[PDB]
């Protein structure tokens, strides 16, 4: 009835062929696709990247490693097994009955 | 952070959120006894007030 | 004070400032019957505010900066389209019709807002209470569909009844032909497109319909072309009305406080005139509802409440 | 007391804090209501009105922070009743003896 | 958690205060300054979680779907700008405060100590998500598919709710650090299998889990592109975060009461897969898709090993990175010829030839290739059912023989063969739709290199 | 375009009830202000 | 009506409930009542119009039948306990009349049928007092004759109203009928939990009361009655869309939004009394509240419905109507949750 | 003059801006003398 | 520079944040070089373990 027609799509590479499909207008769409590429790549992933490869022992396992060794070479030194079955000391548990 | 003040700062938590668990399940155990007895500040009913009876003489002698 | 309930309990009483000057007059005819001649001699010498016709651009001129306003903000509604295609398909002639019932509608409420205020009588041409010949005219002719006229009977009476009708009806019986030949020497070109049969349809809804209707509650006059032309006689007759009939008898203070309330709500007394009736002639899509608000709210001084508007000079925004 | 918002005990508890975090979001929810108000009126939404917006922040202010007290007073009134309830009942609300995890048993359900 | 719940909320002034053109320019710089900061998270310890304060707490399961958000929120915004061009402004604007809403609502979710907040937030995420489906979806279906959306969830929300608040009578906390120490053994009952159905059903929704499930592609067929991205890559995460969080306090119940669910997962797992290699629409096998992957995700979660929970956690990642990309890159083509039917254009390799790179990319980690993450995540879940019971390695093989046949059918019809003649609009692609496409490829192979931060809790 | 309801989709919520049954069939809509 | 005197009506109509909300004494409140019923019906009746004359003389039966009921009880009680104070009930005979003369005041289910006709057949602003003043008097009584009340009659009309007001909304397209079974349906919650937490009773009334009012004045604000009429907004006043949305689906009680808190307060007290079944099937059924709040919304703000030429005139002219405390009423219909915990002022 | 008639908001109301200030005034004034006043009370009841 | 001042409300934003979260480990001290785990005694000019 009353409805203004189905607009045709537009092809932004028409007015601007050096569009980065960002925006319409030029200096805009060359400013977004800055921001995009220096926070995304520059700053997120490569600092990202080499923030992650540097964390401080994630979760202690490398002192868990350095730890094995101290006990591992300790118990051997002494003849103790290296680990027991018993992981808390029966002398301290009270069975039933 | 270091890992003594995470650590410590988890004890910190732990004992306000576990005084705080002590303190909701008395809560439902006074609220059950008061409710079913009626004989604390909870679930006080209003009864009618002493004050308003009248205490004089009256036109007729036994009452 | 903004008029309402308080304003009215300290004394703003509409009896307090109507005299017996305080009349409404409304002129009909005919197209080309020198009516608005005849009104604005009327309220020059009874001292009354003259209206001229409610046009398609009516409410342009009372907001904003008073100017009209392009013609996608009034609907693409065409005087000049009804003539030259009474017929076309996309329904500009009812279109045109149901807005100029609006735009009467909206005059008659500023014209009662004007008398209920300043005790002022007023004169207008034609009303809502004689636009419907034009749609019988223009149904008898084909123009319109039969659902077009059903819809604005709808719309009609639920408007109508809020307001009082006029103190006084004043016809000019202007025949036909002399019509026909006075349109032919104003010399408009599409106007010159209209038929005889469609100013008779016009003339047989005033005689059949409007003046016998408003007879019996206005005190309606009537004259020819040459009786018309001696506005002093007019003026003569008007200051000699009885006022016996009508409901203007009935009014009182709280009455008119009502009526008063309502009038200078233009949202309210506009509310009716878009109920959801979806007729094809009057009915936007989404799409193009939405644009063209969006247009009309970049137009100047409209995007915010009047007095708000930085980009046309308004101060003190921080303080109102 | 009987139909008193706040009874002279409640003096006796801390004020709430004039940099109170519900209280900033009271102030908050004022701040909005002079928001919507500009909007639904068609007027520049930040800058119209400031005295208008400035009284928002201030009635909601003035009224979340006596709310506040009483909120508190209420609450510290539950508190005091419940402990001298379980202090006039010692018997409801007896001291148990707790044991160890090496005491008690606790039955083994393997995920295999 | 207030320096990334602040920064998240000051993007809504930030945008409605920003120039009128520059709303896509300051809303994706500093939403990737947020996701830049959100590394911090990675502070994690062996035996304590980090635990900030009375309301908020990281561990290894939150943090990296914390970083997953947080780092959706940029993609979407990029995603989105183009078919919102022509919107006007105040309602571009109401867009992505919808979106910056809902990353406020998630990751509020993720950190909330105490169940019921963690309820509310879960539930917050309805309201701008169905916004966004409804208001800025396309097609007349999307009123539909919000209303399925909305009543599926609370159908099951409505029980979670009666359920938690009774959990906290008992106990007297809903705490999760409580709970972890003051959790008792669930005994048999007919009131506890409704217990546990209460505590379990709203996420199983959410996965989906089969049966569960046809909600889903009629929300992802009617959502606009940023509504897809966050859908599959976060939202159903909800449910697998939750059923990991709730499933500590229904234990031994569970041993029992899983295997109508593990059955369900498990054929369903198979059924979605085939269902597939027969779909018309684009985005609608992309969704089925997603409930084929999260049928190991609840099968892991309910046989409660290290190894699984280790398994489900690296797939729920890896899932979202990769069924986002899918859904950008599907949308990249219907942003072209305005449909989504798969057959429609071919042959699309021989005029975009590096976006055809994308595609072969993404199709490798859906199959799950190794090393990707994806096939870490689906693998640790097959080494852990096998013990469960060493049969359920032919279900399992015989969906990564299926699921390698729908992945690469997708990529043959779309980008292979001879291009539809007709079809004379496929311009090159923008440099906005390459850098979207490896803003989920690049962290997603990257995450390769040092896997463990994506194992959760159990590495 | 995004799809937005049509007139014929409007109708759906301009009767006088949603569900319409044998039994409202003579229901009409009452006026519009109210007055009969 | 002269101003003068309808602000005296509006006076009486407050002093009635008042006088109920302060009286110990069974014959004041029970005057209480018949005040408040004299005054309301003038502003029922304010726009002259057969539709009007029946809703008032609807109201008037329904109204005068359960306050001839009330006094019944009243005097049962006084054969069975010798005095006349306004507290628990010394006859069930009596407390089964009480309680259902103020059923049938309220509007609860199956006494509900009047509520929807009255609230159609006058004006909104009539329906605004009628739908959240006037539930104030029969809530304060209940909230004092609780302990004597049968559980399980109350608890019957509760889930019976529940039921039917969700049902009955789900067919309308009225505004004001849908507010009324909206009505019904939240009265139902407000009554199951008075027996276990009168509190809850009353955090639930206000909250109640503030959302209806919003949703009155914004009505009131584009005097629309019908769906399709409030399906125009969009195309006038585009903020007024976002604030029904908002307030809506606070109506359906969705997270994270004020409507949330007295459906969520409610179902922890019940939970502690070991009362399961009942909070999960009543919550359950609020689902069909939730479904006529949205199809609303669909209509009003998450689509454009189409509109007409003549709407282009309104562009024009500005919203001078008062809309009085909506900023207010608005914001707390939906930013209150947060503030949850303030519900102990209410104890 | 812009517009073809004066708005109702053309110039602002001064006595209604007076009386909103001075009621913003009034009521910090009043807070912040209630709150002092609540902290000498509060400390005098706890010999503080 | 009005240009270019909205640029610092998400950085401020997370100064805050970090800011409030610091404050929130204040008072969270109930057990600051009381745990079993690492109690140990003061260092010479040292007023408290961590903050
Ligand atoms: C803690 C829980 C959560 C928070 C709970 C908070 C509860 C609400 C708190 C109270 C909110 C009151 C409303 C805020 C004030 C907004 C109105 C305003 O500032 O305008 C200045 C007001 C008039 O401004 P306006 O331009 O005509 O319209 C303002 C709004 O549009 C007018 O809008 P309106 O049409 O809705 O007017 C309603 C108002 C009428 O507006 C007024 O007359 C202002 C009255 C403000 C009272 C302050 C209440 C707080 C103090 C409690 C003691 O009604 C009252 O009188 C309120 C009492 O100026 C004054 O009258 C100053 C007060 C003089 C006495
Ligand atoms: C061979 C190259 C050398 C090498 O291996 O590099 C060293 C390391 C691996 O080797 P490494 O573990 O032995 O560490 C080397 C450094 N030393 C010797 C100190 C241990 O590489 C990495 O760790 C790269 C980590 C990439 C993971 C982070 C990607 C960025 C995340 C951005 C967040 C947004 C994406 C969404 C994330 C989803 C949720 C997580
Ligand atoms: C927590 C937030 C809760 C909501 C706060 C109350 C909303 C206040 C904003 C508003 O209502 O106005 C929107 C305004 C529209 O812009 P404008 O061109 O000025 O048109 C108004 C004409 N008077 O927009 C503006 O230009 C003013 C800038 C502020 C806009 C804030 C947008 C609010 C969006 C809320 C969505 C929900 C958030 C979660
Ligand atoms: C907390 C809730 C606050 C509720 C505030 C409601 C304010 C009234 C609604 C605002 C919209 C504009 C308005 O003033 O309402 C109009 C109405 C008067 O009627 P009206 O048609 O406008 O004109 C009368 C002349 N015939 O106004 C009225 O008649 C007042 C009716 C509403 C009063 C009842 C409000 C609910 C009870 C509040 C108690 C809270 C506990
Ligand atoms: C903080 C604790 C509490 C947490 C709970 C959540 C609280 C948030 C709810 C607050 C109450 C609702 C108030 C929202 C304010 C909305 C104002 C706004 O954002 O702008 C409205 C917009 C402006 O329209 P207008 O000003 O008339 O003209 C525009 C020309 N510039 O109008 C339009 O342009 C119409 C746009 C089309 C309609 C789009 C509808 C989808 C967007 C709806 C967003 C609001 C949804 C609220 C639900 C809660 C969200 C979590
Ligand atoms: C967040 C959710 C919490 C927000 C609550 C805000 C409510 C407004 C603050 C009022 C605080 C207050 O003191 O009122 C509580 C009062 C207590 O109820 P009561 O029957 O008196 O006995 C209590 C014993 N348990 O009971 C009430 O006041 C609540 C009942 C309201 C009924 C409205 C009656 C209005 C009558 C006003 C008459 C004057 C006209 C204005
Ligand atoms: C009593 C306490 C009140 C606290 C109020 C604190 C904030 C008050 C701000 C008052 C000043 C607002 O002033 C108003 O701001 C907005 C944006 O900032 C400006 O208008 C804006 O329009 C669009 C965005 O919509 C952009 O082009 C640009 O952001 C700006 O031009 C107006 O030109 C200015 O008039
Ligand atoms: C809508 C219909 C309205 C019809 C109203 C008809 C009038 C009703 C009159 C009720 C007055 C009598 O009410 C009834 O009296 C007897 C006499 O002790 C009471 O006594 C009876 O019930 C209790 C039960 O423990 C005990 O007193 C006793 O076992 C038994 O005799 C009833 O508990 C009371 O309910
Ligand atoms: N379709 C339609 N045309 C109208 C209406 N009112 C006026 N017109 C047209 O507006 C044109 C001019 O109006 P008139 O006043 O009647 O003619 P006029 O010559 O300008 O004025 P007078 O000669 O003084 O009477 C005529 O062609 C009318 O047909 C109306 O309600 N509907
Ligand atoms: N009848 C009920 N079950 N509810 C109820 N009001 N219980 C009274 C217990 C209570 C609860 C909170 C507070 I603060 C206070 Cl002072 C007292
Ligand atoms: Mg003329």
């Amino acid at each position: 009835w009353q409805e203004d027609p189905e607009p045709e799509d537009e092809n932004l590479y028409e007015k601007n062929p050096d569009s980065h499909g960002y925006d319409k207008d030029p200096a805009v769409d060359i400013w977004n696709m800055r921001v995009v590429f220096f926070f995304g790549f520059s700053i997120v992933l490569v600092l990202g990247s080499t923030f992650v490869a540097y964390l401080p022992d994630y979760r202690m396992q490398e002192w868990a490693r350095r730890e094995a060794e101290r006990l591992v070479k300790y118990r051997e030194a002494h003849g103790l097994p290296i680990m027991e079955s018993n992981c808390f000391d029966p002398s301290k548990i009270q069975l039933p009955e | 952070d270091g890992p003594e003040k995470n650590y410590e700062r988890t004890m910190a938590i732990l004992q306000i959120e576990a005084e705080k668990a002590e303190l909701r399940l008395k809560e439902l155990e006074v609220r059950r006894l008061m409710r079913a007895r009626g004989d604390g500040p909870w679930f006080h009913y209003p009864t009618i007030d002493k004050e308003l009876i009248d205490h004089s003489p009256k036109a007729t002698p036994d009452n | 004070l903004q008029y309402g309930p308080l304003a009215y309990i300290l004394g703003e009483k509409a009896t307090k400032k109507m005299t017996e000057k305080s009349k409404l007059i409304t002129v009909d005819g005919n197209i080309c019957s020198g009516k608005s001649k005849l009104a604005k001699e009327i309220a020059e010498k009874l001292g009354l505010k003259h209206f001229p016709e409610a046009g398609i651009h009516y409410v342009d001129s009372t907001t904003g900066d008073g100017k009209p306003l392009p013609v996608q903000f009034s609907g693409n509604c065409s005087l000049e389209k009804f003539y030259d295609d009474p017929k076309s398909n996309d329904g500009n002639s009812y279109r045109l019709q149901a807005w100029l019932y609006a735009s009467r509608l909206l005059q008659y409420a500023d014209a009662l807002e004007h008398l209920l205020s300043t005790g002022q009588g007023v004169v207008l041409e034609r009303s809502i209470y004689s636009d419907f010949v034009f749609l019988e005219a223009m149904y008898r002719q084909g123009f319109i569909r039969k659902q077009c006229v059903d819809h604005y009977n709808q719309v009609k009476k639920v408007t109508i009844c809020e307001y009082l009708p006029p103190h006084v009806v004043v016809y000019v019986d202007v025949p036909v032909p002399e019509v026909q030949s006075r349109i032919q020497k104003k010399g408009n070109p599409h106007e010159m497109k209209i038929t005889s049969a469609y100013l008779q349809d016009i003339e047989n809804a005033y005689k059949g319909t409007f003046l016998p209707e408003m007879s019996e509650k206005c005190e309606v006059l009537q004259y020819s072309a040459w009786e018309a032309q001696d506005a002093e006689k007019v003026v003569e007759d008007i200051e000699y009305l009885k006022y016996d009939k009508g409901p203007w008898l009935d009014q009182n203070d709280r009455k008119l406080h009502k009526l008063r309330m309502l009038v200078q709500d233009k949202l309210e007394v506009l509310n009716y005139t878009s109920i959801p009736v979806f007729l094809p002639e009057v009915t936007v899509g989404a799409h193009q509802s939405d644009q063209v608000f969006q247009e009309f709210t970049e137009l100047p001084g409209r995007k915010y409440r009047a007095g708000y508007n930085e980009d046309v000079g308004d101060k003190w925004i921080w303080l109102k | 007391a009987t139909f008193q918002f706040l009874p002279d005990e409640a003096r006796s508890l801390p004020p709430p804090k004039l940099t109170d975090p519900r209280l900033a979001f009271v102030g908050f929810l004022g701040y909005c209501s002079g928001l919507i108000d500009n909007a639904i009126r068609r007027r520049p939404v930040l800058l119209a009105g400031l005295h208008r917006q400035l009284l928002y922040i201030t009635s909601f202010v003035f009224v979340g922070y006596y709310l506040l007290k009483r909120q508190d007073y209420m609450y510290a009134v539950r508190d005091h009743d419940m402990f001298s309830y379980i202090k006039s009942h010692p018997e409801d609300f007896p001291e148990k003896d707790k044991k160890t995890y090496g005491e008690v048993f606790e039955e083994f359900h393997p995920v295999r | 958690m207030l320096k990334y719940i602040i920064p998240t909320i000051m993007l809504m002034p930030l945008t409605w205060l920003s120039k009128n053109n520059m709303i896509w320019v300051n809303s994706t710089a500093h939403s990737l300054l947020i996701s830049f900061t959100s590394l911090l998270l990675m502070n994690q310890f062996g035996d304590n979680s980090l635990n900030f304060s009375l309301l908020f707490f990281s561990d290894s399961l939150s943090t990296p779907l914390l970083i997953l958000t947080m780092w959706l929120l940029p993609l979407m915004l990029m995603a989105s700008q183009h078919h919102l061009s022509k919107e006007n402004l105040t309602r571009k604007k109401l867009f992505i405060t919808m979106l910056i809403s809902l990353q406020l609502f998630l990751i509020m979710t993720f950190t909330a100590m105490e169940l019921i907040l963690f309820y509310i937030l879960f539930e917050a995420t309805l309201v701008p998500t169905l916004i966004i489906i409804t208001r800025w979806g396309n097609q007349t279906e999307r009123l539909n598919a919000g209303l399925y959306f909305l009543f599926y969830t609370l159908a099951g929300s409505l029980p979670l709710l009666v359920a938690l608040i009774y959990i906290q009578n008992t106990v007297g906390s809903l705490n999760f650090l409580m709970l972890q120490y003051w959790v008792q053994p669930v005994h048999n009952s007919w009131s506890n299998v409704f217990m546990w159905l209460a505590c379990m059903m709203a996420f199983m929704v959410k996965m989906p889990l089969y049966g569960l499930h046809l909600w889903l592609p009629k929300a992802h067929v009617e959502a606009p592109i940023a509504g897809s991205m966050v859908l599959a890559a976060v939202l159903l995460k909800l449910g697998g975060y939750g059923m990991l969080r709730i499933t500590l306090i229904l234990n031994p119940m569970t041993d029992f009461m899983a295997y109508p669910f593990i059955m369900l997962s498990l054929w369903g797992m198979i059924m979605t897969s085939s269902i597939c290699l027969r779909q018309t629409d684009l985005k609608s096998l992309i969704a089925y898709s997603s409930v084929s992957h999260m049928a190991l995700v609840i099968v892991a979660i309910l046989i409660q090993t290290p190894w699984s929970y280790m398994g489900a956690t690296a797939l729920m990642i890896a899932h979202g990175l990769t069924s986002s990309m899918l859904f950008c890159l599907a949308n990249s083509n219907y942003e072209r010829i305005h449909s989504r039917t798969m057959i429609l254009a071919r042959g699309l390799q021989t005029l975009l030839p590096l976006m055809a790179t994308w595609w072969l990319l993404a199709s490798l980690t859906n199959l799950a290739l190794p090393p990707t993450i994806n096939l870490i995540g689906e693998l640790f879940v097959v080494m852990s059912t096998f013990s469960w019971s060493n049969i359920t390695i032919i279900l399992m093989g015989v969906n990564m023989v299926i699921t390698a046949l729908y992945s690469l059918y997708m990529l043959i019809m779309t980008q292979r063969g001879k291009y539809t003649y007709h079809i004379n609009n496929i311009s090159p692609s923008f440099t906005r739709e390459n850098a979207l496409m490896s803003l989920h490829i690049l962290p997603l192979l990257l995450l390769t290199l040092n896997p463990k931060i994506i194992l959760g809790p159990l590495y | 375009r995004q799809w937005q309801p049509d007139v014929e989709w409007a109708e759906q919520y301009g009767g006088a009830v949603m569900y319409p049954t044998k039994e409202t069939a003579h229901w009409k809509p009452p006026p519009w202000n109210d007055v009969d | 009506m002269n101003p003068i005197i309808f602000i005296i009506i509006l006076l009486t109509i407050m002093l009635g409930t008042i006088i109920v909300m302060i009286s110990s004494h069974w014959l004041l409140v029970w005057i209480g009542f018949e005040m408040n019923m004299l005054a309301i019906i003038p502003i029922m009746m304010k726009n002259h119009n057969p539709r009007a004359t029946e809703a008032s003389t609807k109201y008037f039966l329904t109204q005068s039948t359960a306050s001839m009921l009330l006094m019944m009880a009243v005097i049962i009680n006084l054969m069975f306990s010798g005095q006349w104070t306004v507290m628990k009930l010394f006859n069930p005979m009596a407390s089964m009349l009480m309680t259902m003369a103020l059923a049938m005041k309220l509007g609860m289910a199956p006494f509900h049928f009047w509520v929807p006709e009255v609230t159609q057949g006058i004006p909104l602003s009539s329906g605004l007092i009628l739908l959240t003043w006037q539930k104030l008097a029969p809530m304060s009584v209940l909230y004092q004759i609780f302990p004597s009340i049968n559980l399980n009659l109350i608890l019957t009309l509760s889930v019976l109203s529940i039921l039917i007001g969700g049902w009955g909304g789900l067919n309308q397209t009225q505004l004001r009928k849908i507010m009324a079974y909206s009505s019904i349906a939240h009265m139902g919650w407000m009554t199951a939990v008075l027996p276990y937490n009168p509190t809850m009773t009353l955090l639930n009334l206000i909250i109640y009361i503030i959302m209806t009012s919003t949703m009155f004045t914004m009505f009131m604000a584009n005097s629309t009655t019908t769906t399709l009429s409030l399906s125009h907004t969009w195309n006038k006043t585009p903020i007024m869309t976002v604030l029904i949305l908002a307030t809506l689906l606070s109506m359906g009680g969705l997270p994270p939004l004020s409507g949330f808190m007295p459906k969520w307060m409610i179902i922890q007290e019940m939970t502690k009394n070991n009362s399961i079944i009942l909070p999960t099937f009543m919550a359950i059924t609020a689902l069909l509240n939730l479904y006529f709040y949205m199809r609303l919304t669909y209509s009003t703000t998450l689509t454009m419905f189409p509109s007409t030429n003549n709407m282009k005139m309104k562009w024009q002219f500005p919203l001078m109507k008062k809309m009085t405390f909506l900023p207010t009423m608005v914001v707390l219909s939906t930013m209150m949750l947060p503030l949850t915990p303030m519900l102990s002022v209410l104890e | 003059k812009f517009y073809i008639q004066e708005p109702p908001h053309g110039s602002p109301n001064w006595l209604k801006v007076g009386l909103t200030l001075g009621t913003s005034v009034f009521l910090w004034i009043y807070l912040i003398k209630q709150h002092n006043e609540d902290v000498l009370e509060y400390k005098r009841r706890n010999g503080l | 520079v009005r240009d270019h001042w909205v640029h610092v409300l998400v950085p401020m934003g997370f100064v805050f944040g970090y800011y409030l979260d610091r404050k929130n480990d204040e008072k969270l001290t109930a057990f600051r070089n009381k745990s079993l785990l690492y109690k140990r005694e003061l260092k010479p000019n040292e007023e408290v373990t961590w903050k």
